[PDB]
């Protein structure tokens, strides 16, 4: 769903960092 | 465009996110109990109760309040996030109202969250769930069997007077204000009653009498085994007939008695033929909507002022609200899908109004206050 | 490829669907009544009921039933879009045959909903939500309570002769066609309800004997509150013995009609053990499964005609639909998905297999034109 | 990169998977009995039952079962898969160990399928399916329920110094160990009760007391259908207050029995309003639950395992591991996110812890297996 | 969800417009 | 849904094969 797809996001996006 | 720095803020949300939600775990039954009693309230006093599908659906109440009480209390940290993303110095004169951006924001979206609880959800609650015509019609046959049962306890005491009194005055006030099967159990059912209260009141004498309406009686559940209700009523009938004469003097009483009966199990299939949709409420459902509900109205009450305080100092002109209000209304769209647990378009327009408002709101808001800085200058 | 003319027409169908959404949300409560009527039917009459779950059920429901009506009565609009989209001439003889290709797809569309409904609905909720096994068992065992009863008013009249022939023809009914606790409950209710009909029958002469019977009961009482359900059953007949001293010459009688109870009991408690998966049916899952059964039959009866309607003109050759069947599965499976609103694979194959027939029967119907043009030529 | 071998090697897997899923199908229905009955055992007896919310449901749930029995018996098939699409030569001598791989693997699952069921399934429905503290008061509300069933038995039998020992002795055990209109209904209700008993016992006698009584009571139903709680409050008192006068010797007894009544209703009301969240357990989301715990726990049994054994020829080495760890978490997460079909980030949660540990026992072993491949060497 | 995705796919290919 | 998606790959991967 659309919240699943966020959180793969949120993780994708936080495992690399700034 | 970049993500270093969004990347970077967006983590210092997430952990606040999180270490805020390990902290309100801890209460997270004392806030749930909170939460829920607007719509126990709303419900009925009999059937105040909610129930729950999954095994684990107290695990996930509580670890959605935890969620949604930390993206609550982590409101502060997202206004000092936004703040200090846009910092080009600001005429650094006007670059210190950091302060009260953050706690006018984070008072917005209190404000918000409380009104959305204490004004709407008691009163939307009370909208939806309660019908206020089928209750009052369950009250009043509620309130007809009590005095049905107070009519038989009068037989049972040999009072066949008082009970027919009853038994009439009953009538008359249900008058005042379904399936064959049914119907028929039903009457099954008061015919029951009524030849009980019967055998313990006049049991003493009319002992050959009574015989008689209970073999008639066996001769209804027989017609009624093999499904021929027409012989089955007839039965029913015939049996309280036949019972109307333990008491001679007073057999239209009895009559009435019976007619009460049957009225009352008729009224009854009557309602339960009306009553196709009965409420079973759940847990998580219900959990959603009011969470919904307040992180809603708590946007409504934040986006507007946080619009307005930066149009005071300047990040976002009309001009670009203006040329961004479709992108803006479609990722709010996004927004409202995002939050929304269920994959419908009703839920999705239901959580989209209130962003759209708050947009609206928050442009009307900046186009004021230019139009009051123009006047000034 | 190019969006510009795709996404007019695409507008025009959207902005068609919003208007006759909003006209058909007036009627949404008659509509929402006469979908529901086949389930309902389909449902036992004691318990023709829905429920719903969440607060704003009724209000998605009313939703769903005006977005689908919305799209259902604008199929005339998008055949006219689908009819316009292709028209390079078609050899202008031919291209006056619009208003027959959207006729015949709208009615294609009506008779396919209709039949659906008609036929589908009421044969499969019967197949479905129907055991005809356990409810035929649940029968006898209320005939059977009624038979009891009806010997436990013989009993509170005085009559024990009667009582224990019915009870015995009861047994012998019973016997031709569970857990300890459960069990131990229900035979505490049955001899509850033999020592009050004794007490009412018989409570002016053995005053003495009904209070030793309702001692053991007492003592079967207590063995049950700390688990030894073995005293409690010995207990138990020990007070039904006693009972059975009230009528001497009719002892034999009294014991038949405990055996009666105590078998009812037992009954019950395997039924209660038999049933493990009660129904309790939701708004919205109902309301789903027949919007989902009436808009795939619709497409079941359209494509092919359509299909078959433009092949006769030509737009679609049998080469390209021999070329693109792979990718016309996919399509039409992920057509399916986003129809479906639940996120299972179950249901994505149950609605893509009315997709994939459609798409076959449309290219039996478009070769077979094809060999019959050819053959005539 | 590139999909050849990749996407021939998953047709295998999935077209496994269907024929498994086919041949599975048929003993659907024993296998949900089996994976039932943890959960069916872990409920209390009185009410150990699934609902169903759709009519569909059965069918879903057997075809979830097969799709899970399928892709539980392909592992086999994947674990093939895997150790031929790594098959560099392996120094030959190495690897001939294909049927050691497979096996172990299997055997692997198969074990941490095994223990899931039988270990954690019955322990932890029990944990969250059970109360312990509700059922134990609403257990003892049952056998006071009973005792005061008993002491109107005895009153029923004329004997009122039994009957309010009983009654004394109820109180001092529930002493020992809600909404108005709630607590008035069960009140009337207990005083109808008590008018039953003492109408049947002391019927013959004292027939002008009990008239009195009852009209009381017929006064405190009219008090109660205008709300007046206090006036039916008083109207009950005196009801209970006259019907002592049947028996002037044992008036006491007599009122300790309505006290009891009044206890009682009150216990009740509490109880109603202690439990503000009852059971109502779902085939789907239970099966639901146990797939999902039975597969994370195979995967515990069987990644480490697997990683291990590649590791011991040599596959994966641990720089590779250190180097992926965070895009092996985020795969693992999104697996999770894909096999859980609640679209929440609870379950997401929930389902993605097995898969970490899973991983982070595997680069356990393969590093203590490095090791010990070190000090050997 | 789909249903999501659809109607987002919807609103943005709607909001540009031909 | 995340499901409905890994089902629609699968089929895009699978209609086309090796």
């Amino acid at each position: 769903g659309a919240g699943e797809m966020v959180f793969i996001l949120v993780a994708a996006l936080l495992i690399l960092g700034p | 465009d970049h993500l270093t720095e969004l990347r970077s803020r967006l983590m210092r949300a997430t952990i606040a996110v999180l270490i805020l939600g390990t902290i309100s775990l801890v209460f997270a039954k004392p806030i749930f109990g909170l939460l829920m009693q607007p719509v126990l309230d709303a419900l009925p006093p009999e059937n105040r109760s909610l129930i729950y599908t999954s095994g684990i659906e107290e695990l996930n109440v509580l670890m959605k309040v935890g969620v949604y009480a930390g993206i609550f209390l982590t409101t502060p940290v997202i206004l000092m996030q936004i703040w200090g993303f846009v910092s080009p110095g600001l005429y650094p004169e006007e670059r210190r109202f950091a302060a009260p951006f953050v706690a006018f924001g984070s008072i917005a979206f209190l404000l918000g969250a409380a009104f959305a609880y204490f004004a709407v959800l008691p009163s939307m609650f009370t909208f939806l769930l309660n019908e206020e015509e089928t209750l009052a019609l369950e009250q009043r046959l509620d309130t007809a069997r009590l005095r049905a049962d107070d009519a038989l306890r009068f037989l049972r005491l040999g009072e066949a007077e008082e009970a027919g009194r009853i038994a009439k005055e009953t009538s008359t006030q249900l008058r005042a204000e379904p399936a064959a099967s049914v119907e028929m159990t039903g009457r099954l059912d008061g015919l029951g009653r009524l030849l009980d209260a019967a055998s313990v009141g006049y049991g003493a004498q009319s002992r050959g009498v009574l015989r008689q309406a209970v073999e008639k009686r066996v001769e209804a559940v027989t017609a009624y085994e093999k499904k021929d209700f027409a012989a089955a009523a007839a039965a029913m009938d015939g049996s309280a007939s036949l019972l109307a004469g333990i008491a001679p003097t007073r057999t239209e009483e009895l009559a009435g008695l019976w007619r009460l009966e049957k009225e009352l199990a008729t009224a009854h299939a009557a309602h339960e033929a009306a009553r196709w949709t009965r409420p079973m409420l759940s847990m998580h459902e219900q959990l959603s909507l009011v969470l919904l509900l307040i992180l809603a109205f708590g946007i409504i009450f934040e986006l507007p002022l946080v619009m307005a305080l930066l149009g005071v100092v300047g990040v976002v002109k009309s001009s670009w609200l203006f040329r961004y209000q479709r992108h803006a209304f479609v990722v709010a769209l996004i927004a409202a899908a995002i939050i929304t647990p269920t994959g419908d378009v009703v839920n999705l327009s239901l959580m989209a109004g209130p962003m759209l408002l708050a947009y609206e709101l928050g442009v009307l808001l900046v186009w004021m206050v230019e139009r009051r800085r123009a006047r000034n200058s």
